[PDB]
């Protein structure tokens, strides 16, 4: 299997009743002919207001902002690499979605997102690493939200730049203890750019920064902290750790950063 | 039981360090470690003493002693069977006599007629099932139907988990003589995960023994399915294998020994079955050639295996160095990538010296030619081992006529002892008949009868002072 | 969580045939133990199942320790 951002192809736009076009494995990277692409053009009705980008109908002059570079407030440039405009439009760096418009994303381009992964070891009663046949445990502190059905990494939207360790935080963390976090938050990087999505358009994507703090003492240190900055539920479900297995029961995309994430330690999978 | 808990620490003796020497490298979450690092500040159960100087790098035999044995006793596992389990502790370097004395008189054993002695990997893997059941079939055959004991090593992972399986698929099935199955596991007392539960002086009879899969770190629990348990003991805790110069010279102390009943005598043989394996595993079947002990691979779920299986039909001078390292990269995948280039010739080099003893040496080829069962072909083995030793005189047909009728089984004796080439003469088939007919074994009496010996010659009269 | 492993063994005991759960659910690949069998059985005890009580008395619950007051009552 070609590594493609299937999921984006993916039919049935989410909460949107639209239908996209049918592109197969062939027809998916920009350079090879593809005629009869005929992509519908569709953005959503929200996306007509304020701080989110009014590109939405840009056949219009309103489309004036700097491409590939740091557009004032928004800092519309990819991890990736420079892309081509076309008709004062982004193209997808990766392919054909079969999608136009600007979809459920803020503004054109990569759409700039934070993800930050907190790992720890597994203790068993004694104090000791638990292990499988070679390798060994790791646990992370997932959230599941009210309204999600799936467990997700504790990342939010990236609109401020270090209060999205914050924004990420608001409704989990806390206040005054989020900002001493997001000074620990310094740590080491994994992968940085593109990332699949069900709401990747031909002109709007998902681009992101995977920071991986770790925690490798289990007994007394910063974990004490962590745990003594639990103002866990303003808005939120439940948050708690979990060990890591390939059946993680997590959000969809999110497991391929832990498929990049455990390669950095050495666990199983 | 008394006599045996008064005998048991008055024989036999463990070892125990007594000098502390912490050590550079901290273990993880165990930072405190005198060099053994066992459960203290210090690796000792003495006084903290200067001990008139601070002897740096501690050399093992002259730092730990030997004391009294404390370990000793019966075991149960909690929950899981309702049986009792014989165990002892004993020291890294103990006279073989002493075990063997231990096993026959206190534990209650007979003498075996065979000694099977399995060895294969120790990590964990999986197999084709028609191969399993055949596997598991066969072993429980040949050990029910002969008497013989079982040796491994007594871990929770690997193959010695698929022989336990088999013992507990035959304590399933239970049909007669449950304690046949007799099977003894040998292991360091270091890699026990719950072994302070254990220690208590003087007798710990009924000792409940708790265990839990995959809470452990890298030392060990027992299996469950095995009946005698052995704990060598070096008076180190992490450490692999110091059981295995104990094996060999327990195994080759007891393939001495003399079994007789009736008027014939004979000597237990040994052989030794092997599985998928690793690296000790192929030095195993190395010392175990050397010797003289046959071995029995099986083909097909191995890595080292099913090297052997592959590369012993061709010749000695037909193996050359890039093919065994094609093979090893094909079968290992990974170890393969890890392994250098200057431990391939040691390897080609023991796969050689071991083809080039051509009878030793049998492959299982399951299902394809010869493959009628794992008994049948373990006794064909073990006969044709015997049968190519040296002898002065025909001396070797009738020790092979001695063993096949030691073993129950006639089916053996009649498919190749007595097929072709030996032409005798049926006074010579005298002596063995009289013990068969001592034993009540009808079979063995039909079949000498048929094969010619006359009743009117054989009976006389110093001979019927004997049957009397 | 290992909840797949009893979620299967529950949908093949609901199922009245015994070969399925015999031919991949105790086959291999679990490393269970016996007291978390504990659950299901009563429920084969009371749907007048006895190849699920031969399966599992072979697979290895014991029958004093799985009795007690409490699930007396609840058998009653
Ligand atoms: N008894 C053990 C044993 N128990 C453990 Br936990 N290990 C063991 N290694 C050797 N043996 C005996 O030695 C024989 C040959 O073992 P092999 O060469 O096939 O082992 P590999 O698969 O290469 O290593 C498996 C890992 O488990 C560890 C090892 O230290 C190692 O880290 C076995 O039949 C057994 O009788």
């Amino acid at each position: 299997g070609d590594s493609y951002h299937v999921n984006a192809r993916h039919l049935l736009y989410p909460n949107c009743p639209v239908t996209r076009f049918p592109v197969p494995n062939e027809k998916v990277p920009w350079e090879t002919e593809f005629l009869i692409y005929d992509p519908p053009f569709y953005t959503a009705e929200r996306k007509d207001a304020a701080a989110m980008d009014p590109m939405g109908d840009t056949l219009e002059p309103l489309s004036t902002i700097q491409y590939n570079v740091v557009d004032g407030l928004r800092d519309r440039r990819s991890f990736h690499g420079p892309y081509t405009v076309q008709a004062g439009l982004p193209l997808n760096p990766m392919g054909r979605t079969g999608l136009r418009g600007r979809g459920s994303l803020s503004c054109f381009g990569p759409n700039h997102t934070l993800y930050p992964m907190v790992t720890r070891w597994r203790r068993n009663e004694d104090g000791a690493i638990c292990r499988k046949s070679i390798k060994k445990m790791l646990e992370v502190l997932v959230v599941k939200l009210p309204l999600s059905e799936h467990w997700a990494l504790p990342g939010g939207s990236r609109e401020p730049g270090e209060m999205l360790p914050r924004k990420l935080k608001r409704i989990l963390r806390q206040e005054h203890w989020p900002s001493f976090e997001n000074l620990l938050k310094c740590g080491m990087e994994v992968y940085k750019g593109y990332m699949d999505d069900p709401r990747n358009t031909d002109n709007a994507w998902i681009e992101t920064v995977a920071v991986s703090v770790h925690f490798q003492d289990q007994n007394d240190v910063e974990l004490n902290r962590l745990n003594s900055n639990l103002h866990a539920c303003d808005s939120g479900a439940s948050i708690r750790w979990q060990v890591v297995d390939r059946r993680i029961p997590l959000y969809a995309n999110h497991k391929t950063l832990l498929q990049k994430a455990a390669a950095e330690f050495g666990a199983h999978y | 039981q008394e006599s045996l808990s008064s005998w048991i620490p008055e024989n036999i003796k463990k070892k125990e360090c007594v000098y502390f020497v912490e050590s550079s490298k901290l273990s993880d979450a165990g930072k405190v470690v005198c060099q053994c690092g066992y459960t203290h500040e210090q690796h000792l159960e003495e006084a903290t003493k200067p001990h008139t100087f601070q002897g740096t790098q501690w050399d093992p035999k002259k730092h730990v002693q030997e004391m009294p044995t404390d370990a000793f006793g019966d075991i149960v596992f909690t929950g899981l069977s309702q049986k009792v389990k014989k165990y002892v502790r004993v020291s890294q370097d103990t006279p073989s006599s002493v075990i063997y004395h231990l096993m026959t008189q206190h534990w209650g054993l007979d003498v075996p007629n065979l000694l099977i002695s399995v060895t294969g990997g120790a990590k964990n893997f999986n197999m084709k099932p028609r191969l399993k059941s055949i596997f598991r079939r066969g072993l429980v055959k040949v050990a029910q139907t002969t008497g013989a004991w079982i040796i491994t090593g007594g871990s929770h992972t690997g193959v010695m988990k698929q022989v336990g399986e088999a013992v507990r698929d035959f304590s399933l099935s239970s049909s007669y003589k449950e304690g046949e199955l007799i099977t003894i596991g040998v292991a360091t007392w270091g890699t026990v995960h719950r072994r302070e539960g254990l220690i208590h002086p003087t007798g710990s009879f009924p000792a409940e023994y708790i265990l839990d899969e995959d809470g452990q770190g890298n030392l060990t629990c027992l299996d469950s399915n095995h009946s005698h348990f052995i704990l060598v003991d070096d008076g180190t805790h992490g450490q692999y294998g110091v059981e295995i110069p104990l094996r060999t010279r327990l195994e080759k102390f007891i393939s001495e020994q003399t079994k007789e009943r009736g008027g014939v005598a004979i000597k237990i043989p040994i052989v030794c079955v092997v599985l998928e394996g690793g690296p000790g595993t192929l030095h195993t079947i190395d010392n175990a050639t050397t010797n003289g002990t046959p071995c029995v691979v099986v083909e097909g779920s191995g890595r080292v295996a099913d090297v052997i299986a592959q590369v012993a039909n061709l010749p000695v001078s037909d193996i050359t160095i890039s093919l065994i390292q094609q093979k090893l990269s094909v079968f290992f995948q990974e170890m393969f990538e890890t392994f250098t280039e200057s431990r391939i010739v040691e390897w080609t080099k023991k796969i050689q010296d071991i083809v080039r003893r051509r009878q030793l040496l049998t492959v299982f080829r399951e299902g394809k030619d010869g493959q009628q069962d794992v008994d049948v072909a373990i006794l064909q083995a073990l006969l044709k081992a015997s049968r190519s030793q040296d002898h002065f005189g025909h001396e070797n047909w009738d020790h092979q006529l001695k063993l096949a009728v030691a073993w129950n089984r006639v089916d053996i004796a009649r498919s190749e002892i007595f097929m072709d080439e030996w032409q005798w003469k049926p006074s010579d088939l005298h002596p063995t008949m009289t013990a068969a007919l001592i034993s009540n074994k009808p079979e063995f009496v039909k079949l000498f009868l048929e094969n010619g010996v006359q009743l009117k010659e054989f009976v006389t009269w110093d001979t019927l002072l004997y049957l009397y």
